[PDB]
């Protein structure tokens, strides 16, 4: 729910190392309260959440892999709200 | 451009009220005193009733002399200036002299002990977060037995945390007009050039779980905002230019509703770091819009999903239906 | 006809699970002991892991022998049997022997002090209202210094109220299989044929503001309902026939989510008097329906107006848009 | 919010003596959290609330009178919910 930067706790939607229960090479499972963000090489992005417990990279949900669990990632806290 | 939507301002909450035409004659102003800036207690009528004080405060919007306010506020520090926090919370023990000026948002108070009324002017307000006035009782009958000399009708607070006790903290001014406050012990965030913040309020940014309920003690909810009350103008002079918001607290199982002021101006940089946790609850419970304190957020996730959704330019709004 | 809508029941939460075919061999049943009824600690494997215990509890739905349960429950009393309450809350001081059977909902526990693990079987569960398992640490190193004799690996709780401390209360079974629990001091509602209820939980009907946050200490939320956990059957045998519900607490500013069981059967008289206060918050926040605890209510007024709106026959529903 | 009966506190929407700030012969003003209910002679009825702070007997809202401030009143706690 929060991350550490320059000696200052700051709110975020990135998952901590302890907030993820299981992760696969195309699916992450996590406790509700955050959203997965992953960096592979000079490229970090968000993961699409559906039924917030489980998140997908692209919408293709239907062999664990440790995908770097990184938190230098902004999205989902500014919705970019489409007109409801 | 950073601004708000629901921000109500009482700066010009008047019109054609020239019947008094000069502060109802109890003019308030700040005066230096040997390098200390307090309210001029001399004229400063003292034995008024609640209605008379309310009438007095209604007219007090324009004649406030903004001269000593900045140099007086120079003592106060922003939340950034302190150091980081970690570990489990521990209740601090405030003892000895307290050189720090009490009007700062980050002032750690002493426990709210007994206090004779011979050295207080105006009503004393405790904050179960909504404000309440505190009455008295004569000192002769009870065996508390004359703290001073032939003094009468003393004040006693003796409250624990509002979930168990009665109020977080209380505030007033003493006879010479200097602000005096007390409250529950604050949290120590280090035991378990900068200075060690003792967290008298919701210090979310400097400590993650140092919430208002556990740590807050006093009228300050956030380092930016506070709970308003009719004598807020009386007690704290420099908060004249604040803007008001409606707040729902829901503390200790019971429901609390009141108004809050904030040191907010249009155009303040509020990108992501200048957000403070504050446990709000919906007033209308519909329209998916939450009127939240500016530069803040609430730990109430969205309807279908979670993840706090906040707008780029308007900070008072909390979004639902993510 | 009184019934519920969202009530989930785990009585037959199984199918074709005949691999074990007999209680995973650690059959549990109640045995009398000199006029006292506790669990058969003899067979009762003790050194299981969390996963093994979870597997064991999955198979325990049918083979529980409902023989001694009624006469054992004869000790417990309904909330009506006690006397009225009034005045400000005061923290009770439980001392000396406690003849009362701990499994009753209205059992006042002692403060959660240190306890060696040599006299406990199974995990110990504290309730920050959601349940948590508690670990241990070796006794030789720290100056706790041999409470018993050559013992090791000792539990310690030492918690205040969860807003300040860590948990309300904790429970377990001692070595001989008898239930043992502790928690924060409960509320006295008289100091400030029937018996004086000491309010270990939300005793709303017998005292108006004795809420769970102020007074609750232990797994019991209402005299009818409790917070569920995998070892609920392990500790309390007679609560097997309960029905489950989803609960959102919002305690101490933080958000708490868990499930609750209730001693509810279809057809119980629940006109207006058999309603107990409990603090839930909406899970979906929409559809204007709240799945609240049966025979209860919440202090959350409706959207447009106030006044708790509850249905005639279905009690788990809390209405909005009055 | 609650009333006393046979030594047993019970929830209700009836206003207490302290929950009403001002009352007139046809209008009551009160703190939010209850609803006014009045008995005149062998007849106790309920008061219609609009903008819940203020309640009116019948919808004719637009000289104080002490209108008996009674609590033998059941209404509004079963909504008799009309289908939404
Ligand atoms: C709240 O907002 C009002 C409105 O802007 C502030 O009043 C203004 O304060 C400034 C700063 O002192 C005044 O400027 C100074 O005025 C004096 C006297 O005219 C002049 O000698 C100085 O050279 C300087 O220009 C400004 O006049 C004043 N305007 C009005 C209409 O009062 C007020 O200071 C704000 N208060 C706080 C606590 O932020
Ligand atoms: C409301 O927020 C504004 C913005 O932070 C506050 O104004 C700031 O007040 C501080 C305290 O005096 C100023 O810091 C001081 O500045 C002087 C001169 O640069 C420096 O010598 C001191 O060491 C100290 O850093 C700060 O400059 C000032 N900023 C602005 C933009 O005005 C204001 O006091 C707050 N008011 C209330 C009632 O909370
Ligand atoms: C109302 O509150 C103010 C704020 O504390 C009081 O002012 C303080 O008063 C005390 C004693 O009256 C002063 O202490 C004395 O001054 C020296 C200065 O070095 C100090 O070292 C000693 O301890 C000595 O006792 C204190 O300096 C003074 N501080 C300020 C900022 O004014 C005021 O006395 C209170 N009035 C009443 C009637 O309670
Ligand atoms: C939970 O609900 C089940 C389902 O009704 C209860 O099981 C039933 O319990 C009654 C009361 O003991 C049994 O009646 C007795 O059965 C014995 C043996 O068959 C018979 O000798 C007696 O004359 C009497 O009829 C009933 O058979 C039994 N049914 C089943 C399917 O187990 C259970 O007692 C309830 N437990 C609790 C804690 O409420
Ligand atoms: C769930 O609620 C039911 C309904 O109250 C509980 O059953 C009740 O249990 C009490 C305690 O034994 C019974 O009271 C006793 O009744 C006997 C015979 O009338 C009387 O001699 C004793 O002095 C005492 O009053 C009560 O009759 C019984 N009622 C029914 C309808 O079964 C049940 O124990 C509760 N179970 C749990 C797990 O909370
Ligand atoms: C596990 O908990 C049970 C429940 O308290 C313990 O049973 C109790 O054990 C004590 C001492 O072992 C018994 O006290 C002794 O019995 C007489 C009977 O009059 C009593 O007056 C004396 O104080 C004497 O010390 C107590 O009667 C007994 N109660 C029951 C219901 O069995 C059990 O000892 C605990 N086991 C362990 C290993 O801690
Ligand atoms: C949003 O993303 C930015 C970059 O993608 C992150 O870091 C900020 O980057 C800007 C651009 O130079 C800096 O001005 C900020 O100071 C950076 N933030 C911090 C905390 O150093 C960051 O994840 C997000 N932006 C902010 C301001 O947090
Ligand atoms: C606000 O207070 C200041 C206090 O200094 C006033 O400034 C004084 O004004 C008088 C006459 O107006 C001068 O004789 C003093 O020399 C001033 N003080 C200083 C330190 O220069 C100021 O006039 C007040 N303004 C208002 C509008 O009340
Ligand atoms: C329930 O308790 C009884 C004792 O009252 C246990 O009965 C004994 O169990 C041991 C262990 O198998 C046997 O060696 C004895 O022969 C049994 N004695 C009698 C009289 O039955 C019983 O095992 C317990 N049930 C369990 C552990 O499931
Ligand atoms: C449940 O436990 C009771 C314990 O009393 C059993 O009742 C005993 O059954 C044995 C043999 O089955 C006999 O000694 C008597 O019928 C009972 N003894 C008593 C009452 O002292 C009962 O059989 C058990 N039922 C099940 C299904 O396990
Ligand atoms: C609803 O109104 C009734 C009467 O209008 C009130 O009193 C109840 O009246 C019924 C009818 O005989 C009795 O059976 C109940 O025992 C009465 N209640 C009590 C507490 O004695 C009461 O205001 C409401 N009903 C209930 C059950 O509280
Ligand atoms: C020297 C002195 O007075 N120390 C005090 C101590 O007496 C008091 O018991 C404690 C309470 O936290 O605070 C400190
Ligand atoms: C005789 C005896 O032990 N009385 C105790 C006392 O020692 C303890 O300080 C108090 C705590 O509330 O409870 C009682």
């Amino acid at each position: 729910e929060w991350r550490n930067t320059s000696g200052l706790y700051v709110l975020t939607n990135d998952c901590s190392n302890s907030s993820i229960v299981y992760e696969a090479d195309d699916v992450i499972l996590h406790t509700p309260g955050c959203v997965p963000c992953v960096q592979d090489d000079n490229t970090s992005t968000c993961w699409t959440p559906v039924t917030p417990t489980v998140a997908v990279r692209y919408v293709g949900a239907t062999r664990p892999r440790r995908h770097q669990t990184v938190q230098t990632c902004n999205c989902s806290l500014y919705p970019g709200h489409v007109s409801g | 451009e950073t601004y708000v939507t629901g921000g109500s301002v009482a700066h010009s909450a008047r019109g054609l009220t020239s019947l008094f035409s000069m502060g109802a004659k109890q003019k308030l102003q700040l005066v230096n005193t040997n390098g200390s800036w307090h309210i001029n207690s001399t004229a400063l009528n003292c034995n008024e009733s609640i209605n008379t004080g309310f009438i007095a405060g209604l007219f007090y919007y324009h004649k406030f002399n903004s001269t000593g306010c900045p140099q007086r506020l120079s003592s106060c520090k922003p939340i950034i200036s302190f150091r980081q926090g970690w570990g489990p919370l521990t209740d601090a023990n405030i003892t000895g002299p307290s050189d720090d000026r009490p009007y700062c948002w980050h002032y750690a108070p002493r426990p709210c002990s007994v206090v004779p009324a011979s050295s207080v002017c105006g009503p004393v307000y405790c904050f179960t977060p909504s404000p309440v006035v505190v009455g008295t009782t004569d000192i002769k009958g009870k065996p508390t037995y004359n703290w001073g000399e032939n003094e009468t009708d003393v004040f006693l607070l003796e409250s624990l945390r509002p979930p168990s006790g009665r109020w977080f903290g209380c505030a007033w001014m003493n006879s010479t007009g200097f602000l005096k406050t007390c409250g529950a012990p604050p949290c120590n965030i280090y035991g378990g050039n900068e200075t060690d913040l003792f967290c008298p309020t919701d210090c979310f940014r400097k400590h993650p779980e140092a919430t208002y309920s556990r740590c807050g003690a006093g009228p300050w909810l956030t380092p930016r905002c506070m709970v308003d009350y009719p004598y807020r103008l009386w007690h704290y002079p420099c908060t004249v230019n604040f803007t008001l918001f409606k707040v729902r607290m829901f503390v200790g199982g019971f429901e609390h509703r009141f108004t809050a002021a904030c040191n907010w101006t249009r155009g303040e940089r509020c990108n992501i770091e200048d957000r403070d946790r504050s446990e709000q609850h919906p007033l209308l419970h519909s329209t998916t819009e939450l009127a939240i304190l500016p530069c803040s957020f609430t730990p109430m996730p969205a309807l279908s999903t979670l993840g706090i959704h906040l707008h780029q330019n308007i900070v008072d709004v909390q979004y639902l239906y993510g």
